[PDB]
DNA sequence: ATCAGAATCCCGGTGCCGAGGCCGCTCAATTGGTCGTAGACAGCTCTAGCACCGCTTAAACGCACGTACGCGCTGTCCCCCGCGTTTTAACCGCCAAGGGGATTACTCCCTAGTCTCCAGGCACGTGTCAGATATATACATCGAT
DNA sequence: ATCGATGTATATATCTGACACGTGCCTGGAGACTAGGGAGTAATCCCCTTGGCGGTTAAAACGCGGGGGACAGCGCGTACGTGCGTTTAAGCGGTGCTAGAGCTGTCTACGACCAATTGAGCGGCCTCGGCACCGGGATTCTGAT
């Protein structure tokens, strides 16, 4: 393969196919499906990281959408990135505005 | 019974790489797949304009790179580029 | 039919919204608001169906509509 | 006995932000969706995922909206949200004119 | 070197519509952007439509439905009629 | 006539719109009616705007459309204004609108 | 002598600056600022004079759009005077960070 | 030569003039500094992006087009300068 | 009520330089003909969606009752507006220098494209446990006192 | 704070459907290998960007005095939250029926690719008339008396 040759888990072939057929440019370099597959791989790790963390924190061995949302919205950098994405079955973070609290 | 593709299995392999003793649900799996396609388009699309803007016909790792630097927050980009430049050189080792 | 969007349901959403106290006219306001939202999303959605020459609006039309409108949604085939 | 007005309110907030379940029951919603669409095109069918997608998109949106609404209420030294907040919220979002 | 521009067409149409009226360097420039913006906006959204429907080619059907997504009503409607008129006309000649 | 524009009975250069659509990576291939359509839609809109700008110019007593005139044009038309709801026109200025509660009673 | 009452010249100036389109920030201070910020990203950068002018055009539009929506926030809290907290609400709602 | 404190070039009258085109009549004193803060987060975005385009186009000169592309990126499309 | 001056609104003259025009040069579109594959259409297939039916059961509802919040009024205190004088540096149009963009010019490397061979990734298969479900207990409250 | 008292969390027993893992076919990827054109790189000119200086003054700064708004206090009236019992249709589990979407194989209409041919459209140059700038005068209205 090339996932191997690049130490990647993410399909370096698939990616090269998609770049070419998905109408981004006339021609497509050899480094790019590798560079990109890696960045996709990097980021899917960062999410799986903190979501997993979250599933531990929230006492479950399996990640459901919530654990993603929790991971994402609690991360300052990831929440930005997905600043315009509604994640199905995510709920919201718990935040109860000060002056609403009892005295 | 049509053969529609996804990233499902690689997500897992990466899941094992980070959280070996942990699992996932179908409902979250689509989210991880949706996530991947979305990120793919945004980077690819940025890359695409980059080429055009520069009167050039090829999307290289360099395009893909700067695209990342416009699409990602300071720290998240930082690592991405790292992991990106790494996987590339490592691949150009082998042949 | 629209008024089938029950007051209690709207109450629940505002609670998940962080909202503590609710005026009476909110409920109706919520409704026009929600209507406007779906219309726009379904107008775009259907257009995709009409262009796919289908009598059945899919998830992907919806998903595509939300993207168009800057309200991207995950978990229905991204 | 009796709970002091606005204290189950706080309790319900806690409950719903902890849960991820949908809050408008599926069928009134489903019938609302079909109504609105028939206005655009006749003799149509919806994928059950098509309706769920819509529902997720709509709720999440409204919640987001109540959040931002509730902040205008608070901005006006109030504690009750009012149609006039929603209007300012959407005005500033640039949704409404 | 050649810098291509919609400056002549924009003029043409202005002279068609307000025959004793000039346009400034900046205004032209602005206009010039507007055309390019709407071009990409349409073009891109048509491009998505081909793609979404596993399809290799952008035909005026695409460009049309692109228009129906992009533009507000009275604008869209007129634009559509306007456009499908020129197709028809173009076929015949 | 030679010009595809003339076959189409149009001002916009259908050849240019065809070149760009191809050197633009929107699809493998391009129909032949798609440029026509698009060139015509582009025409509709530049017309629709130049109509309102020139009127805007006329009231401000002017022979020549300057951006304020395009701006006035755009934000007074509910629809154009929405199409350009995210667009700064250089030298556009803003519409004269003063909130009520700031006016003397 | 003579003295215009408070808020009288404000209203005048509003009408002044709403008639015109010329930039409100001074040209030179602006440039100096932009060079600074850019230097602190990458040294040894030059600017097309029109590129400064682009950023300025874009900057003012934004802040004037901003004041617009800030001003609505003041008027929401039954005030007439704009305040940092107003600005802040507008940016939370715009979804700026 | 070294460049320091330039944000204070955004004098208080100007930050005022903008607010007037903005339809504001009464300006609280604590506004001026906030506006400067905001303008900064603003330019730090358009130029972080403009500059990237400039780095990518392998240039030592930032062009009107790198700016215009940046704005478009951040959904603040600007007409009047190319594009 | 009436009066003054300050600002804006408008007037003509005025001097300048940009838009608009004409002229000639070249590059991007036109023309025409081939060739190959996308898409369209027709013919069959089975999957997803719609429909109607009825049981217990939560959720919707409707009213009741009182409380605490919204809102309108008042008064105080103070900050932010206006103005005038002092102060500072923007703007203008003066020239002078060379870094850098943009245009040019040649060779060759990297990628698109064709083919043939090979397993990585997918539908689909089951048995299995993580976890939805809860009933009784453990706790961490809230309101009354 | 201290009461008893909710309603909430935590628990540990059992039940069941989606997970995760394996079966094996297949279609997308990969290795071989030709072909050329995009773009790298090195050479050359020619814009425009920076820099730097004083003549000029419009804009900024700074202080001063008080007008009128921020906001704090309050005081009334009611529009919501709470919560019992009172009314509906949401949902679930079950089967029935087909429109429509999915897949498959064929033919030709249409669009890329290519070459030779030329005025549409561009820059380069030229001129004067729209309009920006200066300066005078009448119209308005705001605030002082
Ligand atoms: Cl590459
Ligand atoms: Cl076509
Ligand atoms: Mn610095
Ligand atoms: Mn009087
Ligand atoms: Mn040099
Ligand atoms: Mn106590
Ligand atoms: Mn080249
Ligand atoms: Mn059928």
């Amino acid at each position: 393969t090339r996932s191997s040759r690049a130490g990647l888990q993410f399909p370096v072939g698939r990616v090269h196919r998609l770049l070419r057929k998905g109408n981004y440019a006339e021609r497509v370099g050899a480094g790019a499906p590798v560079y990109l597959a890696a960045v996709l791989e990097y980021l899917t790790a960062e999410i799986l990281e903190l979501a997993g963390n979250a599933a531990r924190d929230n006492k479950k061995t399996r990640i459901i959408p919530r654990h993603l949302q929790l991971a994402v919205r609690n991360d300052e950098e990831l929440n930005k990135l997905l600043g315009r994405v509604t994640i199905a079955q995510g709920g919201v973070l718990p935040n109860i505005q000060s002056v609403l609290l009892p005295k | 019974k049509t053969r529609k593709e996804s990233y499902a299995i690689y997500v897992y392999k990466v899941l094992k790489q980070v959280h070996p003793d942990t699992g996932i649900s179908s409902k979250a799996m689509s989210i991880m797949n949706s996530f991947v396609n979305d990120v793919f388009e945004r980077i690819a699309g940025e890359a695409s304009r980059l080429a055009h803007y520069n009167k050039r016909s090829t999307i290289t790792s360099r395009e893909i790179q700067t695209a990342v630097r416009l699409l990602l927050p300071g720290e998240l980009a930082k690592h991405a580029v790292s992991e990106g430049t790494k996987a590339v050189t490592k691949y150009t080792s082998a042949k | 039919n629209i008024q089938g969007i029950t007051k209690p349901a709207i109450r629940r959403l505002a609670r998940r919204g962080g909202v503590k106290r609710i005026s009476g006219l909110i409920y109706e306001e919520t409704r026009g608001v929600l209507k406007v939202f779906l219309e726009n999303v379904i107008r775009d959605a259907v257009t995709y169906t009409e262009h796919a020459k289908r009598k059945t609006v899919t998830a992907m039309d919806v998903v595509y509509a939300l993207k168009r409108q800057g309200r991207t949604l995950y978990g229905f085939g991204g | 006995h009796r709970y002091r007005p606005g204290t189950v309110a706080l309790r319900e907030i806690r409950r719903y932000q902890k849960s991820t379940e949908l809050l408008i029951r599926k069928l009134p919603f489903q019938r609302l969706v079909r109504e609105i669409a028939q206005d655009f095109k006749t003799d149509l069918r919806f994928q059950s995922s098509a309706v769920m997608a819509l529902q997720e998109a709509s709720e999440a949106y409204l919640v987001a909206l109540f959040e931002d609404t509730n902040l205008c209420a608070i901005h006006a030294k109030r504690v009750t949200i009012m149609p006039k907040d929603i209007q300012l919220a959407r005005r500033i979002r640039g949704e409404r004119a």
